[PDB]
């Protein structure tokens, strides 16, 4: 049953469409029904039919061409596992934000947003194009 | 590299049982430090 | 027996797989710091207090994971694993010599603990910059724990080094001449020739500095006639040359991963490669004061150094250019290393041409020491080499163990971790425009909302990593084998079977008559 | 003579899966939890 | 009924060579949204700002509030 | 002077940092052409459908491999050099102003006649005054002239700081027994930000920097009635 | 370089009677990494090669990398089967769509 | 033979897509953080001293 | 020559080439090297 410890050293089977034929067989060892077939593969070609083919095929070589680059479908489970992950990591941002955090800076309250906006449009920080160049300051309001 | 298959089978609730044995072994210690730092601070 | 394995080793294999243990660990030890790092910068507060243990953190974190995981893991581990077994030479040449480096890691690693443990604290940035990391502002045992720390790990970078040359040129077989060699023993070959013509300069610079502190030498004290930009001028003298310590060996592993699975016996331009590994190797050392376009140097220098500047970015280009060109054509299958592969090439790609941006001085004269620059460097490192360094031990897990990554487990790995370290590193480039300096435990409310978004970015890459123990894991859970390798002819190292034994060539290679 | 194999060339055990989760979740977690300890232990010390 | 001779010798280098082109001309057009969004709206927001401008007015305006350390 | 979701550059006060943003602009024109020819061709010949394999020649690309990068690095260099070799001209310094940077906070020296000093420290957060900012406020500014070629000398006594206003674009280094020249101009008044761009120690988030630029008639009356 | 002396040393290697499996395999994995759809007449001295050491299965090999070297357009194939036909119904082979090796 | 993405992929797009939209929208709306939202169009300045 | 049945065989095939072939040569007939034609035959009565 054990193959022996040179396997790597054997010629091994081996399927893509860069090496299209492999130096070896997939199926190494014949049977006696597969023996008949290798003496009817010595005879004439044309007094043979489709059923003996395919599994003349089958037996030679692994599987076809057309259906070993089909499209599997892993792509869909990588990235519906992939969003799980990011979803357990959101889980953890649960917990350490009720836990870890203390309390933001008193300048994050709304009327201290309001007062340093005030302060940053009135001495005109960067009005050109960043940040006080959208007020208004005749009609006194965000630009529309 | 193709591979041969596995020699033990692993199902899904030993999987799910080690990834969630990884996850609380490497998030206790963690935690234990990042949820509590007042008593570090001697506060 | 135990003890004659894993402690008194003479292989290089055992060794190199004690480099990868060694390494893992110092990347958990790492993450964790950089955990830390961004676990404050979410919410503006100081939630360590002061930030002396802050920047002890930071200084942790650059130390740990630039001369404890990124150089152990890569030079060493894949050195002594790859560069014996692609060659054809049964070990190196000075195994003994391997041993005492890679045995000396771990005492650099204690040393740097024990820094870090000292109350005083050694927070003074990856750079030692005195005097600052002087007698006066930085009065403790702690910052020459950390020079010691240098001391043993860049010993046991020029033991290593020195071996590397050594087995590379004289433990090659006779006809094969040195053009014949994969591209990752030449990555190794500029490499350990760097660290050995880097690494006496910081070991100079670090011995001058330990001298300065206890022996009342003032090398860098103004006050008796030195400069601290002479440290400046030494320290990235040694500097530079370690970024492209930093970077080569992963460009020799993303080469030797783009060729694999692309089905290409043959990488395109070898030669065209080989040049421009040589040109960043030999023009590395003319171009270190682009770190000091804002110390105050003459203008003429700046303008020389930025244009050798431009001249080492050309090589690079070319290198790139081979990449895209030797992906030529090729029978592609999606192994998750070709996945690393692609987001090195774009994601190094993006941030070497910020340090493009960054290269001219009269910008670099507004964008220093900002966030820019963090984000330039932690998209080359962070993400360039890691993902090369994942590239590598997804490929070469199965040579390294025997047994098998999970396909779907590893591409959801690149999944989280890309997804992670994008968000990580892509707002701080906005964060440095506006003008956020490094080093900062606590910014103002106008940085905050990017901050924020990086900083649950990196809580994304922690899940990355926790999937990364989980699929070895699974490896060990499944015990799968190997049924063969492909393209197993063009690579001499696949071709002694999964895993090697330890004593391979015991016959060695026969090379063609001619 | 020395033992080599797959999973005889590391360190570690490996014929038992459960121990070797054991085993590698305390050393990354020990990894892991080492700069939890050191900064803990500044915050006390300071 | 009687099928032609098809193209057959390297058209991946004809799909390059056209796929070429169009990198090409999609790096200039890149190139060229980044310039007509940003670049000269930039300098025609500096020309629009810097020819209706004064210093004094302007710092009248600021000075009403009582910003400045230097004016009270 | 930041404000939330900015993404460019601190906007133009000095003619030296508005060509730096021309430059900019040009190389993020060079960054995003190239960035985007590098995705476009991933993302095309990642998608093919046929294979090659041979051993293909390997000598007939070279010369546009070798001359294109360096033609796109040398238009990239000439306004380099063209705007570098501009902020070390004939300067004509109007004010020369001192700056020394102490354990962490600021010193500030008009000493051209008339002596006069001054130690900028930080306002605490528990501490500000009804809309102000966190972290950028300082209870006594630098005050500056407009259209003026006005000249930094910078300097510190032990650790390596940085004084840095990106509105401005002028970044240098403190360091001690070294003095350094930087000009700066400003066409506008107002309160520039700028800060710490050198580590130096157990406060180093804790120094900003502010230019409050004003007429000169000002400057009689303020330097006047200060000391 | 030019393609009939190609082509005219290629059915020379095919067509000699000295030929094994293994010496018409290399042959083929060395034509089959040209960026190229090989020629009909390749294809008959290739289909005579592999008819004369008696493989059904190489010869359908031939037939689906003729397929999948094809690319997205499906113009090339029929004007391929067209030049192979007289080949096809005196040697019995199978195109591998009527076998049942094109479905999954 | 039915193996595991034939439908199993459908199901973790749904599951695992329908999880982080509903997490994500929970940890950006229904915590109660501070994002630092950009002040301009829709907010009022308030006149300070 | 060899001590064992099997040997590493690497084949710069021809001049002035990259990648060396490299293959497991085993006692009995010769193969060649898989891409170029040169010929190989193992003798192992080196000790
Ligand atoms: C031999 C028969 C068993 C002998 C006893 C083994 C258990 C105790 C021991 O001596 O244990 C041995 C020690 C080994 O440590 C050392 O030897 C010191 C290293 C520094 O194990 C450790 O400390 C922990 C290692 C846990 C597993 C780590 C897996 C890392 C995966 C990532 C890298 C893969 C590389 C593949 C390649
Ligand atoms: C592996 C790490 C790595 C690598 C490759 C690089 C690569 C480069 N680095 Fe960087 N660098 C660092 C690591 C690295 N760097 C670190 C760690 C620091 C800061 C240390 C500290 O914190 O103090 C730093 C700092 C740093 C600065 C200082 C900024 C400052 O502190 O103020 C500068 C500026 O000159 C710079 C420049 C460059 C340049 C110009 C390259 C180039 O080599 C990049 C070239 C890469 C490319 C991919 C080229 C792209 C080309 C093409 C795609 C072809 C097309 C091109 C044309 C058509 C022209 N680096
Ligand atoms: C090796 C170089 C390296 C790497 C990878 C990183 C990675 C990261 N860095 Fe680091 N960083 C530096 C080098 C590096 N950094 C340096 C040199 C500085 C400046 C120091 C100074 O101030 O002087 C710095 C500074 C720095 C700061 C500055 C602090 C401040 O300015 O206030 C910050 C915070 O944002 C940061 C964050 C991060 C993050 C979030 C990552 C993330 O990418 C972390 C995630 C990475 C991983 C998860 C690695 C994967 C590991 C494994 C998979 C385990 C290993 C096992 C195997 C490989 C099998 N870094
Ligand atoms: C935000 C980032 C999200 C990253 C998600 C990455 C998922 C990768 C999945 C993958 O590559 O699956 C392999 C698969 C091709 O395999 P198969 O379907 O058998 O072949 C058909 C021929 N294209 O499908 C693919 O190769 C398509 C996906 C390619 C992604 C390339 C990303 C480079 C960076
Ligand atoms: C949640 C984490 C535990 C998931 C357990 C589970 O369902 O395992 C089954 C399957 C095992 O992986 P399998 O699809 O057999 O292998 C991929 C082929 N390379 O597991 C998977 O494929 C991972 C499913 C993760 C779902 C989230
Ligand atoms: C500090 C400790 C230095 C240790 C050292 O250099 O040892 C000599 C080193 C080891 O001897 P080695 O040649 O490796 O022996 C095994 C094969 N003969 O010898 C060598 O590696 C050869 C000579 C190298 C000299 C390096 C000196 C450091
Ligand atoms: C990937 C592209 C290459 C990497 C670029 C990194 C630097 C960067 O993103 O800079 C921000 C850049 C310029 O910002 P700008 O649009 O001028 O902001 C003010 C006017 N809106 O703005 C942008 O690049 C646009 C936003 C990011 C697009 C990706
Ligand atoms: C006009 C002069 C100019 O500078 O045009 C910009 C560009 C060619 O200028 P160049 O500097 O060579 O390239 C941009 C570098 N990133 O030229 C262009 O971008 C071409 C602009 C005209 C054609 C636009 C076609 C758009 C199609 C969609
Ligand atoms: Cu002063 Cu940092
Ligand atoms: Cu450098
Ligand atoms: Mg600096
Ligand atoms: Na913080
Ligand atoms: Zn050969």
């Amino acid at each position: 049953s054990v193959v022996k410890s040179e396997d790597y050293a054997f010629p091994t089977y081996a399927d893509r469409r860069d090496y299209p034929l492999p130096d070896v067989a997939h199926v190494t060892m014949l049977s006696a029904s597969q023996k008949a077939l290798k003496e009817k593969e010595k005879a004439d070609w044309s007094s043979l039919s489709r059923d003996e083919k395919v599994q003349l095929y089958r037996i030679q070589f692994n599987e076809s061409f057309a259906e070993m680059n089909r499209g599997t479908n892993e792509w869909k489970t990588v990235v519906g596992m992939a969003m799980f992950f990011i979803g357990f990591t959101a889980l953890v941002l649960i917990w350490e934000k009720s836990y870890v955090y203390g309390p933001i800076p008193h300048t994050f309250d709304r009327d201290w947003v309001a007062m340093q906006t005030k302060r940053m449009l009135d001495m005109k920080a960067n009005p050109i194009q960043g940040f006080s160049a959208k007020w208004d300051y005749d009609k006194n309001e965000w630009k529309k | 590299v193709s591979a041969k298959p596995a020699k033990t089978p692993t199902s899904a609730v030993e999987q799910a049982v080690g990834i969630s044995a990884i996850v609380v072994g490497f998030m206790v210690p963690a935690g234990w430090v990042l949820a509590h730092l007042e008593s570090y601070k001697k506060s | 027996m135990f003890i004659n394995r894993w402690l008194f080793s003479t292989n290089h294999k055992d060794i190199g797989t004690l480099y990868l243990l060694f390494g893992a660990w110092a990347g958990m030890v790492g993450t964790a710091l950089s955990i830390l790092i961004r676990a404050e910068l979410g919410q503006p507060g100081a939630l360590l207090g002061d930030d002396q243990i802050y920047n002890v953190i930071v200084t942790a974190h650059a130390f740990v994971m630039i001369f404890f995981m990124v150089m152990p893991m890569m030079i060493g581990g894949f050195g002594n694993w790859l560069v014996p077994l692609m060659i054809g030479a049964p070990d190196m040449a000075f195994p003994r010599m391997n041993n005492m480096s890679f045995w000396l890691l771990p005492p650099s690693f204690l040393l740097l603990l024990a820094s870090s443990m000292v109350e005083a604290g050694a927070g003074t940035g990856w750079t030692v910059y005195p005097p600052l990391a002087g007698n006066l502002a930085h009065a403790g045992a702690s910052v020459d724990l950390t020079i010691f720390s240098l001391h043993l790990a860049g010993v046991s970078s020029i033991l290593g080094a020195i071996n590397f040359i050594t087995t590379i040129i004289n433990m090659k077989p006779p006809a094969m001449t040195q053009y014949q060699t994969p591209l990752f023993v030449w990555s190794v070959l500029i490499t350990a020739v760097l660290l050995l013509l880097s690494l006496p300069v910081l070991a100079a610079g670090i011995t001058m500095l330990l001298t300065d502190r206890n022996l009342n030498t003032t090398f860098f004290d103004p006050a008796g006639g030195g400069d601290p930009i002479l440290y400046q001028h030494l320290f990235w003298f040694f500097g530079h040359p370690e970024v492209y310590i930093l970077i080569l060996p992963g460009f020799g592993i993303i080469s030797h991963v783009v060729t694999y699975y692309s089905g290409k016996k043959e990488p395109f331009g070898y030669m065209g490669m080989v040049w421009a590994m040589m040109s960043i190797g030999f023009l590395g050392f003319i171009v270190w004061a682009h770190h000091m376009f804002t110390v105050g140097l003459d203008v003429d220098t700046r303008a020389y150094f930025t244009s050798a500047t431009m001249i080492i970015a050309i090589p690079t280009g070319v290198k790139v250019f081979s990449w895209l060109a030797t992906l030529h054509g090729g029978n592609i299958k999606w192994s998750p290393a070709m996945l690393w592969a692609l987001g090195f090439i774009f994601l190094f790609t993006v941030g070497g041409l910020t340090g493009i941006v960054l290269s001219n001085s009269s910008l670099d004269i507004v964008l220093h020491d900002t966030y820019y620059v963090v984000a330039h460097f932690h998209y080359v490192l962070s993400m360039g080499a890691v993902f090369a360094i994942m590239a590598g031990f997804v490929h070469w897990f199965p040579l390294f163990s025997g047994f098998t990554l999970d396909d779907t487990w590893a591409k959801a790995h690149f999944a989280i971790m890309f997804v992670g370290v994008n968000m990580t590193f892509f707002p701080q480039h906005f964060l440095g425009l506006s003008g956020m300096p490094r080093r900062y435990s606590d910014y103002p409310d106008a940085y905050t909302t990017w901050n924020t978004v990086s900083s649950m970015g990196s809580f994304i890459s922690l899940t990355a990593v926790l999937i990364m123990i989980f699929m070895i894991w699974e490896a060990f859970a499944s015990k799968r084998e190997v049924m063969s390798v492909s393209y197993a002819s063009t690579n001499l190292e696949w071709l002694h079977g999964c895993p090697p034994p330890y004593h391979t060539f015991e016959e060695p290679t026969y090379v063609k008559v001619k | 003579h020395y033992e080599e194999g797959p999973g005889k060339n590391l360190p570690f055990s490996v014929e038992n899966k459960w121990r070797l989760l054991a085993m590698m979740t305390v050393y990354f977690g020990s990894g892991f939890a080492a700069p939890f300890f050191i900064v803990r232990h500044q915050l006390l010390k300071k | 009924a009687l099928l032609p001779k098809p193209q057959m010798r390297g058209l991946l280098a004809k799909r390059l060579r056209v796929h070429i082109a169009g990198a090409f001309i999609v790096a200039l057009g890149v190139a060229a949204a980044y310039k007509f969004g940003v670049a000269e709206p930039r300098k025609k927001a500096y020309a629009e700002f810097y020819r209706n401008y004064d210093s004094m007015k302007d710092f009248e305006e600021m000075r009403k509030a009582g910003i400045f350390q230097s004016a009270k | 002077m930041a404000y939330p979701f900015q993404l460019g550059l601190q906007d133009a006060t000095s003619p030296i940092m508005e060509e730096l943003m021309n430059f900019h602009d040009h190389t993020l024109m060079i960054v995003f052409l190239i960035s985007s020819l590098v995705l476009y061709i991933i993302s095309l010949m990642l998608t093919t459908k046929l294979t090659h394999t041979s051993t293909m020649d390997a000598q007939e690309v070279e010369t546009i491999w070798t001359i294109l990068p360096a033609v796109i690095l040398i238009m990239i260099a000439l306004p380099s050099l063209r705007i570098l070799y501009m902020m070390d001209e004939i300067n004509n310094p109007v004010l020369t102003v001192k700056t020394m940077g102490h354990q962490w906070y600021w010193s500030y020296e008009y000493t051209d006649y008339e002596d006069l000093c001054f130690d900028s420290y930080m306002i605490p957060t528990n501490d500000l005054k009804p809309g102000e900012l966190r972290l950028l406020e300082v209870d006594n500014r630098v005050v500056l002239p407009m259209e003026l070629p006005i000249r930094m000398l910078i300097s510190s006594e032990d650790v390596l700081h940085s004084w840095a206003v990106p509105s401005l674009g002028l970044k240098t280094d403190a360091i001690p027994g070294r003095l350094n020249q930087a000009t700066v101009t400003s066409n506008r008044p107002g309160l520039f930000y700028g800060q710490c761009s050198e580590i130096c120690g157990s406060n180093h988030s804790f120094m900003p920097i502010v230019l409050e630029m004003v007429p000169l008639k000002y400057f009689e009356n303020w330097s006047a009635s200060m000391i | 370089e030019t393609d009939e002396e190609f082509d005219a040393r290629w059915v020379t290697y095919f067509n000699k009677p000295d030929i094994d499996a293994w010496e018409l395999r290399k042959g083929m994995n060395t034509l089959v990494g040209y960026d190229l759809v090989p020629e009909p007449k390749i294809i008959d001295a290739a289909l005579r090669a592999c008819r004369r050491l008696n493989d059904f299965a190489s010869a359908v090999r031939i037939l689906e990398v003729v397929k999948d070297k094809a690319g997205p357009h499906k113009e090339i194939y029929p004007y391929v089967i067209q030049e192979l036909r007289p080949t096809l119904n005196e040697l019995g082979i199978s195109t591998p769509e009527e076998l049942g090796l094109d479905k999954v | 033979a039915p193996s595991f993405h034939d439908k199993y992929g459908n199901a973790i797009l749904a599951g695992g897509a329908i999880f982080c939209v509903s997490t994500w929208t929970y940890t950006a709306t229904q915590i109660g953080i501070e994002w630092n939202m950009s002040p301009v169009g829709r907010v009022t300045p308030k006149e300070w001293r | 020559p060899s001590i064992s049945n099997k040997r590493i065989v690497g084949c710069i095939c021809e001049e002035d080439n990259c990648t060396v072939i490299w293959f497991w040569l085993h006692k009995g007939e010769s193969q060649r090297c898989p891409n170029c034609g040169t010929h190989y035959k193992l003798v192992p009565h080196q000790m």
